[PDB]
């Protein structure tokens, strides 16, 4: 009675396997073809603490087991005697799947195109996300160029407040105004380029700022519907296989 | 950090032709100057310093020569341009602006660290400003490999250097298999050595005849004896001058700079046995010795400036492991929708977990604070070395769970120490795709980003400084462990069969049990050393203590075998380091470059940057110029990658810092290649609307200009270092019609005898796809073909040359006298049919070898196209159609284009996982049984499907090998291979779950319906519509 049995799975793949065993971390189980070659010897995955154990059911003179004494007659008496033992906790069952043939079919294209809409919803929050994560990363080292560029015109200020202190005095003295204000020109046509980058960085700070809020709230939007996404996905799968049979 | 763009200023992709410059002077003062935008800075520092003496305090301006300028570059970085030479341009600069300064201190260390920076991508300032004494550690302890490594090269020089710089380029065994030899005359080869008599260059020629296997010292003494044959020389007057002067010279590939310099046999050197089976005359040149060694500079290895308590055992802290989860900083969640956060934690030996995964309790998501200490279900003795801690915080919304920023730490340091006491760890993003809770086989540490999410957690205390054991003391309680087999003939027979499995082959827990009771036993056999490891219980310190005493004593084994233990499932130390010393002694400098694209991969997965893998292959990179030219490439390509730029950026700065004046050399390839980047991302970016006319007219005009003219020739080739890149030839570059706009370029060969070789040198620079998938599928043919060729089954693949140089940018090489199938169809005649008449690629060929080069031309089309069917079989590269095959006018077919055949793999929405069937067109059929009309039963057919059969199954006696290289590369950021699920349709292919006579038949089964599947079927070539 192994076609009967819901934990039996014809001859699915090692990766489905996997991917039907990963929030059920307990003591989770199934059984399955080993291969065409052998076809009456089977394979028994279990939980365990984490990984997925695989554990072979050997066939020989008629009886079934796992080590020397095949104590079991069947495949199916040999999961059901283990289960008694352990009182081996939960089935994966391919026929329990609760939600007319009109109704199951007409529904799962409204899940499928529901989920379809909300996937290109998560592509575009995806394509937005990446290129603001890559536009702030810029933002980011553009300010510290802008930093050490307004160090340099700061350490040029200083330099020509120590140079210009000694001519400005000779300057005074002799009454030479005319070079007092040339080098005035200079000095405040350097002071207000400082005030062009100062506020080029401030201004830079605040796109920054108002881009990492939008990215924020663009990861805020995209972990709101990854779960949706997820359950949309479980649904619609759960309607085609019950298509199926 | 590195630079986004490779535009001459920020966000600004082409200065204009004259830009005003704020030049800040030494005396205080700031002039506007209008420089060109290709101006040198020698002009530029001249014309500024003409003008500030019409500014104020000019008396305080000394001589030009004694300032120099500076500016901050777009890496965000005060750079000081010592190299006067370069062109505004080609500065980098973050705006228009250079300071004069007085300079200061080390001039030429300055230089050196300018030059090391520019070629990482990052300056060398970033890794003094790392506090991480690991960091720190590697950068000083990494050196002692350099210096060794530079020791090695000034052992026996100026031969030594020679060698490192031009390493022999040879196959790993000598022995020509039979099909190879059969085209020697009577074993012999016939091999034209030249010499350059006059300055003009008037050659000389000299025509040999000799022994295939005579080394190339031989092969100077007979040209010596042919040209002292009438000099009235005795037989031993003659004798004594061939061995006195035989010694005195050294043979040049004529057209390329590749040197026969080591005493390996002729036909060894991959040149000699390219021109045996393609059937071509070897043109070598000879050259005094002392002509090689006066190129060569001695450049010597400077150190540089960064150069210069109680402790218990893990296994006596007898208790169960504990980490306290203390809160976190932020987490990007709405508060509606998802109702709670928790931290799922889990400790891991590699993709493995140790025991059963530990959450948090659950909190609301505006306060994430959980002061929790997590118990976990092994003891803190049963911790492997390689044990990991991989945590994740996740969401709640039947119930949906989904993570929100993972990251993962090494429960044990660099210096042995298991984790104490409180750290921060900044977690990273959740890749794109990943369901996973958590993630293992993502990076292990903190994200450099520190705007992201901060969880603060604690690791208990127990007095003294915990130390993993040393050797000694895990030997000893292995002894103690064994004090606590049988075996029978069904047990030998059991495992021959298990050492056999490919790695992806299911291992059950019944196996895993008897291959480790009979451990012992396994040291005979010692292929199975990758089974018998997945068999160890790793939260076992008992077994894993055993374990590391049979690994010690363990017999090596085959390179390719010890690969295997590279890749993610073989994480422990131990095992590793076993692999990198079967690599030492075993992998010859030819497989090391055939497998560098993986050996470098798998550097990734390494726990800490100090290791025997890395210390490994920087000796070889820095004692072979050809395997570090790859390694650097290899390395540079991904250092946009922020994940990796820091590993990699180390690891390029301590190559950088020894590998002598190639240095030099990967900089113009540098600036060359930034130059194509930045080019192509105004016509991808802004000329995009542009038309085809209108984009080429650009092209012409920006080319022409001094920047680019200068950048862009004279330097080597990344494709292959041997082929020099000279005078570009203008008239010949195009954009071309393809996916992504790619850019033909071509170079003359600057060669003195060029024309013998190719007079031109011809590459496809490609700016938006991702061209990691081509390099793989291109090993993996160039793999095949070898593997074939040395079996003796002369199937010729073109494995073209193809290197991704950043981030979905790279270099194809140019196949010269090819043309695609449908290229083929449209040269000749066509009329409008709509469809192809399937005899014109028989017809095609036959004009281009009349006569009796006929019957050869169809042989290379039969042995190329047997062995492209069965490439293209084994990896599912369903892909093909007449615009993606090419065929040689001398008739060997091959494939291009493999970024694509696995785009629709995914299946999703029942689409049948779109099964890749074997299938060859009429039109092949045609020409291999020479125009036959009843092509699909010709004696020529048969021989054909024969070839197919032999190769096929000669890929699946190594189908361990194809399984280990792409299992290597689920480490790489390349989205087409992350698990090993993605891998298994090769063992589909390969029929690894069947006999060699049943996978024989299964092949021949799916090559019997391709014959029936390869319908003439009436449609139109254009658009494929049926009536
Ligand atoms: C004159 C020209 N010759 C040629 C063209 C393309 C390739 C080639 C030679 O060498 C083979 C390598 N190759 C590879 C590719 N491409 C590839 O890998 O993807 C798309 C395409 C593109 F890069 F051009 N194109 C060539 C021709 N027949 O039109
Ligand atoms: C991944 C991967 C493969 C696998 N091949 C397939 O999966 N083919 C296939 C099957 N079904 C459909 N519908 N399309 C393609 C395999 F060869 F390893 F098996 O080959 C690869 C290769 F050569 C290079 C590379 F960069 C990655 C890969």
């Amino acid at each position: 009675s192994l076609q009967d049995a819901e934990w039996y799975w014809g001859d699915i793949s090692r990766e489905e396997v996997n991917e039907k065993l990963r929030d059920t971390a307990d003591g989770t189980f199934l059984v399955r073809d080993a291969s065409t070659k052998m076809h009456g010897d089977y394979t028994l995955t279990l939980r365990k603490g984490g990984n997925n154990k695989l554990i072979k059911i050997f066939h020989r003179d008629g009886k079934y087991g796992f080590s020397d004494p095949l104590t079991f007659s069947s495949v199916v008496e040999l999961i059901n005697h283990y289960r008694n033992e352990s009182l081996l906790l939960y089935p994966v069952s391919k026929y329990q799947q609760d939600q007319n043939i009109e109704a199951v079919g007409k529904k799962l294209h409204e899940y499928n195109t529901q989920f379809q809409e909300k996937s290109r919803e998560y592509d575009r929050l995806y394509e937005e996300y990446t290129r603001t994560s890559q536009e702030i990363q810029m933002k980011r080292t553009a300010i510290e160029a802008f930093n050490e560029t307004i160090k340099i015109f700061e350490e040029q200020c200083q330099t020509q407040e120590r140079y210009s202190k000694e001519y400005i005095e000779k300057f005074k003295r002799e009454g030479n105004e005319k070079e007092i204000q040339r080098i005035m020109h200079n000095y405040d046509k350097l002071k207000s380029r400082i005030s062009e980058i100062i506020d080029s960085r401030r201004r830079l700070e605040e796109d920054l700022k108002k881009q990492a809020a939008e990215y924020r709230e663009i990861d805020k939007r995209m972990n709101s519907i990854k779960p949706d996404l997820i359950q949309l996905r479980k649904t619609r799968d759960q309607y085609l296989m019950w298509l199926t049979q | 950090p590195p630079r986004p763009s490779s535009g001459e200023l920020w966000g600004i992709h082409l200065m204009p032709p004259r830009i005003l410059v704020e030049c800040l002077l030494p005396n205080g003062m700031i002039v506007t100057l209008e420089c060109l935008r290709e101006a040198t800075l020698i002009t530029i520092k001249h014309e500024l310093f003409k003008e500030a003496r019409k500014y104020p305090l000019h008396q305080l301006l000394q001589d030009e020569s004694s300032y120099i300028f500076v500016s901050v570059t777009q890496e965000a970085e005060r750079e000081e341009f010592f190299d006067e030479t370069r062109r505004l341009c080609d500065l980098r600069l973050f705006q228009p602006f250079l300071k004069v300064i007085e300079p200061v201190g080390n001039r030429e260390e300055k230089i050196l660290n300018r030059e090391i920076g520019f070629a990482i991508g990052m300056p060398v300032c970033e890794f003094d400003m790392v506090k991480d004494p690991e960091v720190q550690d590697f950068r000083r302890n990494i050196l002692n490999v350099c210096k060794e490594a530079v020791d090695l090269r000034d052992l026996n020089s100026p031969h030594s250097r020679a060698m490192y710089v031009y390493p022999p380029n040879v196959e790993s065994s000598p022995e020509l298999p039979k099909h190879i030899y059969n085209k020697l005359d009577k074993g012999q080869i016939i091999v034209v050595i030249w010499v350059i008599v006059s300055p003009n260059n008037d050659k000389q020629k000299y025509t040999l005849k000799i022994n295939h296997d005579c080394v190339p010292e031989q092969v100077i003494a007979e040209a010596i004896r042919k040209k002292t044959r009438s000099m009235l020389l005795s037989s031993e007057q003659l004798k004594l001058c061939v061995l006195e002067y035989q010694g005195k010279y050294i043979l040049k590939v004529c057209g390329c700079d590749e040197y026969f310099l080591e005493k390996y046999p002729l036909s060894q050197y991959k040149y000699i046995r390219s021109c045996i089976m393609l059937g071509r005359m070897p043109n070598l040149m000879l050259m005094a010795k002392e002509s090689l060694y006066s190129q060569l500079p001695m450049d010597c290895f400077t150190m540089p400036s960064y150069s210069r308590t109680s402790t218990k055992s893990l296994w006596v802290i007898n208790s169960a492991l504990r980490i306290k989860i203390l809160c976190a900083t932020y987490v990007n969640v709405n508060i509606r929708d998802i109702d709670k956060i928790y931290v799922r934690t889990g400790i891991y030996h590699g993709g493995e977990p140790l025991c059963d995964n530990v959450n948090t309790q659950r909190v609301p998501c505006s306060n994430p604070r959980w002061n929790e200490w997590l118990n976990y279900d092994i003891y803190i003795p049963d911790l492997p070395r390689a044990a990991r801690l991989c945590l994740s915080i996740c969401s709640v919304k039947k119930e949906e769970h989904c993570p929100l920023a993972w990251g993962n730490i090494n429960l044990f340091d660099y210096t042995d120490t298991l984790v104490s006491g409180k750290m921060a760890l900044n977690l990273w993003p959740v890749p794109h795709g990943l369901e996973d809770l958590l993630n293992p086989i993502g990076v292990t540490g903190s994200n450099p980003n520190k705007e992201t999410p901060c969880l603060e957690l604690e690791f208990d205390w127990f007095s003294s400084v915990v130390k993993f054991p040393d050797m000694s003391v895990i030997e000893e309680h292995a002894n103690w462990s064994v004090s606590r087999n049988e075996l029978r003939e069904n047990d030998k027979e059991q495992l021959k069969a298990i050492s056999t499995r490919d790695p992806l082959s299911e291992i059950t827990e019944q196996e895993k049990d008897f291959l480790w009771s009979h451990r012992h036993y396994c040291v005979t056999i010692p292929e199975i050393l990758p089974k018998l490891l997945l068999s160890v219980k790793w939260n076992s310190r008992d077994e894993v203590a055993q374990m590391y005493c049979l690994v010690k004593d363990w017999p090596p084994i085959k390179p390719e075998q010890a690969m295997e233990l590279l890749d993610c499932n073989y994480p422990d130390p131990m095992v590793r380091g076993f692999a990198v010393r079967c690599l030492e002694k075993y992998l010859t400098d030819d497989k090391l470059s055939q497998y560098l694209i993986q050996l470098v991969q798998v550097l990734k997965y390494e726990q800490y940057l100090d290791n025997l893998l890395v210390r490994f292959l920087l000796k070889k990179a820095l004692t072979n110029q050809r395997i570090g030219h790859f390694f650097f490439w290899h390395l540079k390509s991904e250092m946009h990658n922020k994940t990796v730029s820091q590993r990699f950026g180390l690891l390029l700065e301590s190559y950088c810092r020894a590998c002598g004046m190639y240095l030099k050399h990967l900089n113009r390839q540098v600036e060359a290649m930034e130059k194509l980047i930045n080019l192509t991302d105004i016509l991808k970016q802004e000329k995009k609307d542009e038309t085809q006319k209108v984009q080429m007219k650009f092209l012409v005009e920006q080319m022409r200009r001094p920047d680019f003219m200068d950048a862009l020739q004279g330097f080597l080739s990344p494709l292959n270092p041997a082929h020099q890149l000279g005078n570009l030839r203008l008239e010949e570059c195009r954009i071309m019609s393809s996916a992504k706009r790619p850019l033909w370029l071509n170079w003359e060969n600057p060669d003195i005898m060029s024309e013998l070789l190719f007079q031109n040198n011809e590459i496809i620079f490609k700016n938006g796809d991702d061209l990691r998938q081509d390099m793989l599928t291109l090993q993996i043919i160039r793999i095949m073909e070898n593997i074939w060729q040395n079996q003796g089954l002369d199937l010729r693949m073109l494995p073209y040359g193809c290197l991704s140089i950043g981030d979905c940018v790279g270099l194809i090489e140019v196949v010269r006298n090819s043309h695609t199938i449908m290229q083929i169809q449209c040269k000749g005649g066509l009329k409008g049919a709509l469809q192809f008449n399937s005899h014109t690629l028989h017809q095609w060929l036959k004009d281009k070898n009349k006569g009796e080069i006929y019957d050869a031309a169809i042989d290379l089309f039969t042995r190329s196209c047997a062995g492209y069917c069965v490439a293209t079989f084994i990896l599912g590269i369903g892909d093909r159609h007449n615009s993606n095959i090419m065929v040689k006018d001398d008739g060997q077919l091959f494939h291009i284009d493999f970024g694509h055949f696995l785009d629709h793999k995914k299946k999703k929405f029942g689409y049948k996982r779109e099964r890749v069937p074997f299938v060859l067109t009429q039109d092949f059929l045609i020409v291999i049984s020479k125009g036959a009309q009843e092509c699909t039963k010709t004696r020529e057919f048969e021989r054909f499907q024969e070839m197919c059969y032999k190769a096929y199954l000669a890929i699946r006696q190594h189908a361990n090998l194809f399984i280990n290289l792409f299992s290597m590369m689920l480490g790489s950021g390349m989205p087409e291979l992350q698990s090993f699920d993605d891998i298994a349709y090769i063992r589909k292919t390969l029929a690894l779950d069947k006999t060699e006579q049943e996978a024989l038949e299964y092949f021949m089964k799916q090559m019997n319906d391709a014959r029936h599947g390869g319908w003439t079927t009436k449609m139109d070539w254009i658009f494929h519509t049926i009536k």
